[PDB]
């Protein structure tokens, strides 16, 4: 498994930004907001909640400030589409999928 | 266009998933999509 840190905000539709911490530790019923492989985004519930035990987390920092809380393996989307380990998308350069919501 | 500049060992943490249906992926801050 391959997981995110507490304090990593998940977008939802009840409450806003909240962290993946409190949704997981408190098994918070929510909605989040995802994106099919055309560019749409559309909401969903969430439908499972999983703590996955110590794990080695990183920190990835932008150009723009902002930052990614993660175990280096965790998949994340690229402006083409790709899901793909963040330390892969830190060393080979990558442009990681940015949404305005 | 905007690439990460940086990385940063923090140590071992506890650590968390969600999961969804269909496409399992989700948004999180500063809009970036994170898989399940």
């Amino acid at each position: 498994h391959h997981c995110l840190s507490y304090e990593t905000e998940i977008l939802t539709v009840e409450y806003g930004l909240l962290p993946i911490g409190k949704i997981v530790e408190k098994r918070i019923e929510c909605t989040v907001y995802s994106v099919d492989n055309n560019g749409n985004i559309y909401t969903q519930p969430v439908a499972q909640w999983h703590d996955r035990g110590e794990q080695e987390v990183f920190e990835y920092c932008l150009e723009d400030g902002s930052l990614i809380r993660a175990t280096k393996d965790h998949k994340f989307m690229t402006v083409d589409g790709q899901m793909l380990p963040i330390d892969e998308i830190f060393e080979r350069e990558l442009d990681l999928m940015r949404v305005d919501n | 266009m905007i690439k990460i500049a940086t990385r940063k060992y923090l140590g071992k943490q506890n650590v968390y998933d969600i999961g969804v249906e269909r496409d399992h992926n989700f948004a999180l801050k500063n809009g970036f999509i994170a898989s399940n």
